[PDB]
């Protein structure tokens, strides 16, 4: 039995304040809390008060390619955005990808900290994180973030360009 | 390197069509903090008193507060500054939402607009890419509508847009600037924006914003959050709900509209209805509100969600907060339904929700008395509500009588004549006030009404309670944990204050006490309006998480400059007296600092004079309301004094 | 400028019939229409009538790893499912994967057909694909490397590149 | 290899707890097609007449139709077969939804249950993994509730579950089996299922299902779809909405309930209300329905969405279709609200919505007349609706009087005595009918009521119009494109048929005509119930996309067997006469084939006898209703005839 974790997002409580973006980006600055930039947040709120839409979207896993088709939903009278539910770090939007580099972003539930900071800063209670055990064997090719970014840049620019550019910096 | 602020601004000449990024002076940051302060510094030595509000020389400034873009909860305000076409004085106006932090993320602290574009255009900002786009296809469009169209065009769904409606284009003296659930409302800055040919300002920012001392700053933030939680778990006891919690007046959240509909003055700040709030009215309003309130929403980085989306049947959704919910209703003697419906039109048009219904009610009073004839209202419908919609459209188009009313109650009355001045009875310095006419004189509010540069009573009051407690135990329990007070005396004062007796108003608190109170409250407001912090978490409510004790820590750890309590006090005093000086240079004197004649039923001239004198003395001003050469020298504003003497405003 | 296809999905019109699954699996079967198996459909309908949930989900991309945390939405009163909107051939579930081998499956909008089969067999009209044109896509690389260095160390990067 | 069908079945002995997969004989497929037919073949030579309904020897069969799991639109029906505990005859019952195709995807055509499990259990199927799980924790739970709990337990959200409620566990003679929006309702098969200790059947299938000739089959499917579109764009003219389109009676979609509430008999199929449908009633019902109807939903692979989710305040959501919407209301002389509310309880309990309200109304009539005393109803409430809820609970628990009523109106009346038999006036072969009591005799419906093995009038009628057109032009226009007819004569008949005159009922159509009509309609129903095709797209509505002309093409290209129109006709005749023979072996004779005495106000004995005789002759039966040795030999059913002679049912 392994453990899976769940990000309980009640989008009906959300007020579109984007505090989650603030605190996430803050904590992920280098050093921590040095700067601040929602564009690098691992949580991005889909906000459109005119359509009464407020949907916290958490960064997911990485895909090198776009889908041949993108889905645009209409649910309960609401017209949602294209890919408006996708967690993927995708080469089609500026979401979940560094604004200056296009580097894959990815949420690790603040791995190391006592509690997720987005959860901690959402005062109204729109977010939470829970756990449970499963007998299903873990079959993930658990790849490290550095390796993911490395292979992303290698796929984007070249397996030799990265080597030569890194060599010219170290 | 620079912290919290970006260190740059944008100079835009709309006539020449020129755009330039300019570094700022860190000394200006150490002297005037930022936002309103540095705005005032810019206007001072770039806009001489000979400049007209609708002249190319006039400046339109969009300022993002110092701590905007930092993790500080609620710090997201934009401060727009120019020369008001109504008051002919300085106009600064605050808007919340998401615009200012977006500008900070774009890497700018201010945008300074000069000259006039002959063709209707807008400004597109995206980090380092800045350009002027043609906006002739947006002529007449509503503010929100414009924002949406532009965002579709530029393919920037996450861009923040501040725009004017039709009223802004037609230079209505109370035209506003709108951005989502946020409005730069009073002053007529929308009129200046339109006059320069600027339809909108569109900003998209994706750069980082650094602070000096990270862990300390975020610790301060965490402290603020914890205090917010505690404050929400413990409201101010024995006080009506809307005056017990944090944030802007929670008019959107369900409360008891009894105190509101029976204290505010209906019509043209005229009629007071002592028994209006019947059960029927209450249930009807509750029903309308339950049906229309889609969601409570927040500004950037805040959990208070003071705003609300409003969706009336057959109408586009818009957003609303605070007393805009009541005014349009009260001015028309109607219901909440009508108010909500017309507020949609008004919001899309870009109109100050304070002045506009007062203007319309004023006009209808003139029609009633006979000063204005039916001939002045071409095709005036029979129904009341219909008459208000009609007049609204007439005003935003400047059509016929609308052309006159668009100038505000003062300038309308002066142009109409035949005793029209008597009906413009709610102005101060040509600026309409809250439709509130109390009975017994209030010393504190007398001073505030008289001297406040915003010329708006709600944007200067806050830190000291509006009313005293009946019992003493309540006062003791309240002053127990009152940590926000600068000096302990403020507790003692509130301990002695009573509803009735020899320790009540207007004789108590004493003149000096009242002066101290007004000084404090105003100071907190000026600090907020410099830092970009929302008044909803500081100057406006009781016992806020932002006060005079922790603010210097915030400015220190955030901007990386030396700052303590006294230095901050002196700074606030500095750019406040600077704004004062600017207004003095444009002709304002003690003469102009008087409340409406009928503002109170019980007036006390000998008390009022002593109040005003003592307050002038405490601020370090003349008996005429002018800052003395000495106090100017002390506040590092020697150049101001030199110019004052050189112009003959002061004697050498 | 290149061209992109938007698969419009009206969950407010779908009646839960799962005919899309049928016809899709049918066509994407070998040889064509020699069988049908909903578990091999590039479109899978999230269905729970007790919750008034009817949502057609199309197949997106393949990920060799599960998310660290899973999202579980609640919108407009509906308590949706864990990973309810995800289009991925992810190893956390059987969706969009071959029921026998395990291999991933992706929708290609019936490459080589006049009209997508899932749409034609949707007589209720809940699926409509559209097309539009958008402008098609070195310092970013350098900045990204300077970002990785400051987070994991220079020696770690240099060692990771050569492996 | 086998096509369309899987070629295997599951033999389950609940007593021994044994599970085994068994291959089937393709000859059986070529003779009896599948579904109902092969079910009947199984029951014939595995269930002798000495077997009691509640004995371990009795079989409970879940059959998935031949073309289930194929791209054929609407083909998704499950056919449950056993020996009815009420009628003591054969009971076959159809349920729609998603279960049968799931079973086909699991790789099975049938499940055959024998014996009895001492402990309450259920069957879990997942492709090749089949097992019996303990279900003691599900005792008393509702059907849908049970499905949800099980799906949570097994972690199979996409598993299809067919379950019984409490009524099934307590062996109510009209207990049903429920699966989502679908119900195996009549017969009492739920009682048999409960009696064997089977709480539910859970199937999850992910294998492929092949067909013989791909492109041809899918071409036929496309043809069906196109015809569905055309049929929806062109309903049957001058006919009331609910009788103009495809699918089950669209009772869930808005229509005119005037014809329904004024033709159906309220109470215990007793009272007829000629002017009930007032404006008030109509608006109230429309309001309730608009509030309660959450969504129109479909069965597997069908665009007709005849079903609907129902959500009443304070109640769990359930699903509903067809006349279950009216019965509970009509039997109680109440409103649509009450009906919807109690139907939730009844559905969760697992009760036939036809028989149960008739039973309750019957009981209340007995209380009214005096045959039953207040003593027989312990704690009977005053309110009518409350009385119905009370009695419902009493029945599903078999508590006191409930123990008797649970056996149905017939067996109740026989046990109560004192002239209780007179009030069970709506039974045929001990089986309650539609609460419909017409005036003038209808020959066609006389034959159908008399001979139909389903003993339900709605599951045998369809292809021929219930009423003639007033004008002739309408008839001409209707017969113009009527391609579904086997022979052209059926057009001519409908051309001569008139509402009034010498060419009207009961004298016209002639006896032979009526026989032909009934034969055709019944044939189409039997074909549907063999293929697994929903009657909503074939036998039930007018001008369906599935008919006698294209069906053989479907069976050919799908199952890969030789099939033409005549071969199909003979097949249907074969297993229909087989079901007939099964019923004969259990004691049924011409005696039992009579409508209720008061079913019509106008009876014509000499016409009725001629009708029944001619129909028997056309089917190839005796004057006693028994298939002749000759016709049995011709239909390849020689063994049946041999057994008939051997048992003394026929003379050698
Ligand atoms: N810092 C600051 N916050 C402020 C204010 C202000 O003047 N300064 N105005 C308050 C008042 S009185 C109102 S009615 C609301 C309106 O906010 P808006 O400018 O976004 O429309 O802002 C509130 N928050
Ligand atoms: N168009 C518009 N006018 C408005 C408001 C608003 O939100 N939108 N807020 C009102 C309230 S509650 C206040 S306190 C002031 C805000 O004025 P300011 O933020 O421009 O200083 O104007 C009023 N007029
Ligand atoms: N093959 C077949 N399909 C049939 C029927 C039938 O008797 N045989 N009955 C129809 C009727 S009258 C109704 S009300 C619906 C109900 O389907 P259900 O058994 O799933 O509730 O099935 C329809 N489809
Ligand atoms: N509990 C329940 N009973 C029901 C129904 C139902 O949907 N649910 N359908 C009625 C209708 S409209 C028909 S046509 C038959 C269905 O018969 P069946 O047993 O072959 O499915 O039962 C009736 N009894
Ligand atoms: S953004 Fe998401 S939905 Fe769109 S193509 Fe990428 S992975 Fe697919
Ligand atoms: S849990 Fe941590 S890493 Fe994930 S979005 Fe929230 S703040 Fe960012
Ligand atoms: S912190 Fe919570 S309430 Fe605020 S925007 Fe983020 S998800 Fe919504
Ligand atoms: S406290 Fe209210 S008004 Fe102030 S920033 Fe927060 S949501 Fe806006
Ligand atoms: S075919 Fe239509 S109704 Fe059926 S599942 Fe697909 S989108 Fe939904
Ligand atoms: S199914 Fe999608 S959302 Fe869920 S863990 Fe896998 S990749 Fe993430
Ligand atoms: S669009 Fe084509 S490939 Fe995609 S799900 Fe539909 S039929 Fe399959
Ligand atoms: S025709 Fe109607 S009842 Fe039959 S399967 Fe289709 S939707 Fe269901
Ligand atoms: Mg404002
Ligand atoms: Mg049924
Ligand atoms: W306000
Ligand atoms: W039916
Ligand atoms: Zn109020
Ligand atoms: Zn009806």
């Amino acid at each position: 039995k392994r453990i899976v974790k769940t990000i309980n997002i009640d989008a009906d409580k959300c007020n579109g304040c984007r505090a989650c973006e603030v605190i996430c980006s803050a904590f992920h600055a280098m050093p921590p809390y040095s700067s601040n930039n929602p564009a690098r947040s691992r949580v991005r709120v889909v906000r459109d008060p005119l359509r009464d839409i407020y949907v916290p979207l958490y960064a997911g896993e990485y895909t090198e390619s776009e889908c041949i088709g993108r889905d645009k939903f209409i649910i309960d009278g609401k017209e949602y955005d294209e890919c408006g539910f996708c967690r993927a770090s995708c080469p089609s939007r500026d979401l979940f990808r560094e604004p200056d580099s296009g580097l894959p972003l990815k949420c690790d539930l603040c791995d190391g900290e006592p509690e997720p900071l987005c959860v901690k800063w959402c005062l109204v209670g729109a977010l939470s994180v829970t756990e449970r055990e499963v007998e299903e064997p873990d079959e993930s090719v658990k790849r490290t973030e550095m390796e993911i970014g490395l292979e992303s840049l290698i796929s984007r620019f070249g397996a030799d360009v990265v080597a030569d550019t890194v060599e010219q910096l170290t | 390197m620079r912290y919290a602020e970006t260190g740059y601004v944008l100079e835009v000449d709309l006539t020449k069509g020129s755009i330039e990024r300019v570094a700022t002076d860190p000394r200006d940051t150490e002297l005037y903090l930022g936002g309103l302060g540095t705005n005032a510094k810019i206007l001072w030595d770039r806009v001489p008193p000979e400049v007209e509000p609708f002249s190319p020389e006039n400046l339109l400034i969009f300022a993002a507060g110092l701590l905007c873009g930092t993790p500080a909860t609620g710090c997201n305000r934009t401060i727009v500054s120019t020369v008001s076409p109504q008051t002919k004085l300085m106009a600064f106006s605050m808007m919340g939402g998401f615009w200012a932090p977006e500008l900070k993320y774009a890497g700018y602290d201010k945008i300074i607009f000069r000259g006039k574009s002959p063709e209707l255009v807008y400004l597109y900002i995206n980090n380092d890419k800045v350009e002027i786009r043609d906006a002739s296809h947006l002529k007449g469009k509503g503010a929100i509508e414009t924002a949406e169209i532009i965002k579709k065009e530029l393919n920037e769904p996450r861009a923040q847009v501040a725009a004017i409606g039709k009223a802004g284009e037609n230079r209505v003296f109370y035209a506003s600037i709108e951005q989502g659930r946020s409005s730069a409302s009073r002053g007529g800055i929308g009129a200046v924006m339109g006059d320069k040919g600027l339809k909108a300002v569109v900003v998209r920012g994706t750069k980082d914003l650094c602070v000096a001392k990270p862990e300390e700053y975020i610790g301060l933030c965490n402290e603020v959050l914890d205090y917010i939680k505690h404050r929400e778990e413990n409201p101010i006891p024995d006080v009506m709900p809307i005056l017990a919690g944090l944030g802007s007046p929670q008019e959107m959240k369900v409360h008891d509209e009894k105190w509101h509909t029976e204290n505010f003055n209906w019509g043209n700040a005229r009629t007071r209805r002592k028994d209006f709030w019947t059960d029927e009215v209450s249930h009807a309003w509750e029903k309308t509100m339950d049906k229309a309130r889609t969601r409570l929403i927040s500004c950037y980085n805040c959990p208070m969600k003071c705003g609300a989306t409003i969706s009336m049947e057959g109408l586009p959704t818009y957003m609303m907060k605070c007393f805009t919910k009541l005014t349009y209703t009260m001015a028309a003697y109607s219901d909440l339904d009508f108010g909500l419906r017309i507020a949609q039109k008004a919001t899309e048009y870009g109109l100050d929700g304070f002045s506009a219904p007062q203007v319309m009610a004023f006009a209808f009073e003139l029609l009633e008395k006979g000063i204005l004839k039916d001939s002045d209202f071409p095709g005036l419908p029979e129904g009341n509500e219909e008459r208000f919609f009609y007049l609204l459209d007439k005003i935003v188009n400047r059509d016929g009588i609308g052309d006159i009313l668009a100038n505000g109650t003062y300038w309308a009355a002066q142009e109409i004549g035949n005793g029209a001045e008597d009906y413009a009875h709610n102005n101060i310095k040509k600026h309409e006030q809250l439709p509130l006419k109390l009975s017994m004189l209030n010393p504190i509010y007398y001073l505030m009404y008289c001297t406040g540069e915003k010329i708006n009573i709600t944007q200067i009051e806050g830190q000291f309670p509006q009313a005293p407690y009946p019992k003493l135990e309540q006062r003791e329990a309240f002053v127990e944990d009152w940590i926000q007070v600068p000096d302990e005396k403020f507790k003692k004062i509130f301990l002695e204050w009573e509803p009735r007796g020899e320790k009540s108003m207007p004789n108590f608190p004493t003149v000096d006490m009242c002066c101290d109170i007004v000084d404090w409250q105003e100071m907190m407001h000026y600090i907020d309006d410099a830092l970009g912090q929302c008044a909803g978490l500081s100057s406006f409510p009781l016992k806020p998480p932002y006060h005079i004790h922790n603010y210097p820590k915030f400015i220190a750890a955030g901007a990386g400059i030396e700052m303590d309590t006294e230095k901050l006090k002196k700074a606030a005093k500095r750019y406040r007296t600077l704004v004062r000086a600017f207004n003095i240079r444009r002709g304002m004197r003690r003469v102009d600092e008087q409340p409406p004649a009928n503002h109170w039923k019980n007036r006390f001239p000998e008390l009022e004079k002593e109040l005003l004198d003592s307050y002038y003395k405490l601020k370090g001003w003349n008996d005429d309301g002018i800052p003395t050469k000495e106090t100017l020298d002390d506040l590092g504003l020697g150049y101001v004094g030199d110019e004052f003497i050189k112009r003959g405003i002061l004697s050498a």
